[PDB]
């Protein structure tokens, strides 16, 4: 809805937002008390990946190696607080917010590849109990791309 | 003379037992002392000095802390017993006491970190300012590396420089060079409480400065960022004892005291630019560490669209509309 200065500063900061999370590493699915448990958490991993994995790729086709710029520039502990600026205000205690006290460590920024992206949405299907918004969605995101989902 | 500075020191043991015969000691002392002041007093401040200089140089860590404590009932047998006047820090040698102090803190803030390491770094410091009894008897040594630690923070980065030379950069050799930077800061972090309890030294921070920057020219995101925290954890000590100093100094012999004003204002301008490169959002904590430094601030609300930092900076400022 805002304008164009406010929408890189925002994508770059949400760039890394997505990236932050596809790099979080899938759970640990063993660990838990039954099958249907940790088969949940799983299929909630894979749309985590899945769908910050195309933001991350769209985002980044914008430009060349525009990713890694964005973790050269933001991983900087400056962007934690350019990210808790933007996203809340800054009355709120930033002690007790998990935002400002995470400790963001190497972030990969290594672009997904298409082959991960692919076993993650199949995984990821029934996120959404299958809304054909989420399909509609992912064939949408599938269609910019060289390899077509399966 | 010797047989002075003998005499006290024997004061000072019974002044641990009882007090009433070292308080006519310290009695016969100002009668029987010269008092005057410019010289003679500074006689008795190089006695007090050379005995807080050798509850220095006095298990080898609960040895040491024996000796934070000797050197507290020494500092506190010396208030009462007063004790209330002397000082001969001059050039290079009251301050002289706080700073054996926070070197004896500094001495068991890397007695409390020991690992293979650091006592290479250590070996090769000793055995270049002279060589070793080898009786056994191989810290190689400390009670005299602690009246004297400056300068295993000068050597234990000259021994990361040859371990940078062979470091091949390659990521094991990149996380060997911020385990060091971890030591000599929270050894700058226990100097710094030390005194909240109340140019060799800045060299070997400006070397590492430069060399926490051509790394992180070639390093894992996360890993750039704890090395950039920890810089800025260094380089917030140096211009915070650079404030100090100037705040000591004041009035008449002026032009000295605006030469070292340019002097460090060449330095956050050089620490500014240096992270420049780095992430802003460490910024406004070097701009609030230098509490002013402002044309870095200033320059940094100026490349991205925070005209709302630029006027956050303004709204809490002395003169700042003035300024930007």
């Amino acid at each position: 809805h805002s304008s164009n200065v406010q929408w890189r500063a925002l994508s770059e900061l949400a760039a890394l937002c997505y990236l932050i999370a596809f790099q979080v590493p899938r759970p640990k699915i063993k660990l838990i008390k039954g099958e249907a448990g940790q088969n949940l958490l799983e299929m909630m991993a894979c749309d985590r990946l899945s769908q910050s994995g195309h933001m991350l790729l769209n985002l980044s086709r914008g430009k060349q190696d525009f990713l890694k710029e964005i973790v050269e520039t933001f991983a900087n502990k400056s962007g934690q607080s350019a990210l808790y600026d933007a996203l809340f205000s800054s009355q709120s205690p930033k002690d007790t917010s998990f935002l400002g006290s995470d400790d963001i460590g190497n972030i990969d920024v290594r672009e997904p590849e298409l082959e991960d992206l692919t076993r993650y949405d199949v995984g990821a299907i029934r996120a959404h109990n299958g809304s054909l918004q989420h399909l509609t969605w992912l064939g949408l995101q599938w269609n910019s791309l060289p390899a077509l989902p399966g | 003379k010797i047989k002075l500075l003998k005499a006290a020191f024997l004061q000072y043991c019974r002044k641990d037992l009882g007090h009433a015969q070292m308080v006519v000691d310290e009695l016969f002392s100002s009668h029987s002392d010269l008092d005057s002041d410019s010289e003679l007093d500074r006689a008795v401040t190089q006695i007090s000095v050379d005995l807080m200089d050798d509850y220095p140089a006095s298990i080898i860590l609960h040895q040491l802390e024996d000796k934070m404590k000797a050197h507290s009932f020494l500092m506190d047998f010396i208030h009462q017993v007063g004790l209330f006047g002397r000082l001969g820090s001059f050039p290079v040698r009251l301050l002289l006491c706080e700073h054996a102090e926070k070197l004896s803190a500094a001495i068991v803030l890397k007695n409390h970190h020991s690992r293979l390491s650091d006592l290479v770094n250590t070996a090769i410091l000793i055995a270049l300012n002279k060589r070793e009894y080898e009786i056994p008897s191989n810290l190689t040594p400390a009670d005299v590396f602690f009246r004297e630690v400056s300068q295993v923070d000068t050597i234990c980065e000259c021994l990361l420089e040859h371990e940078e030379q062979v470091l091949r950069d390659s990521i094991e050799w990149a996380e060997v060079v911020i385990n060091v930077n971890n030591i000599l800061k929270d050894m700058l972090q226990a100097a710094s409480h030390y005194r909240q309890n109340r140019r060799t030294v800045i060299i070997r921070q400006h070397e590492i400065v430069l060399k926490v920057a051509y790394p992180q020219a070639d390093s894992n995101l996360r890993n750039i960022v704890t090395e950039q925290l920890v810089a800025l954890i260094d380089c917030f000590l140096d211009g915070y004892v650079s404030q100090l100093k100037s705040v000591d100094k004041s009035s008449n012999r002026e032009r000295y005291d605006n030469l070292e004003m340019e002097y460090l204002q060449k330095r956050s301008d050089l620490l500014s630019p240096l992270l420049s490169l780095g992430q802003y959002l460490w910024a406004a904590s070097l701009a609030e560490k230098y509490c002013d430094f402002d044309i870095l601030v200033q320059m940094c609300e100026q490349t991205d669209n925070q005209s709302r930092l630029q006027r956050y900076m303004t709204q809490f400022a002395d003169q700042n509309f003035s300024d930007f």
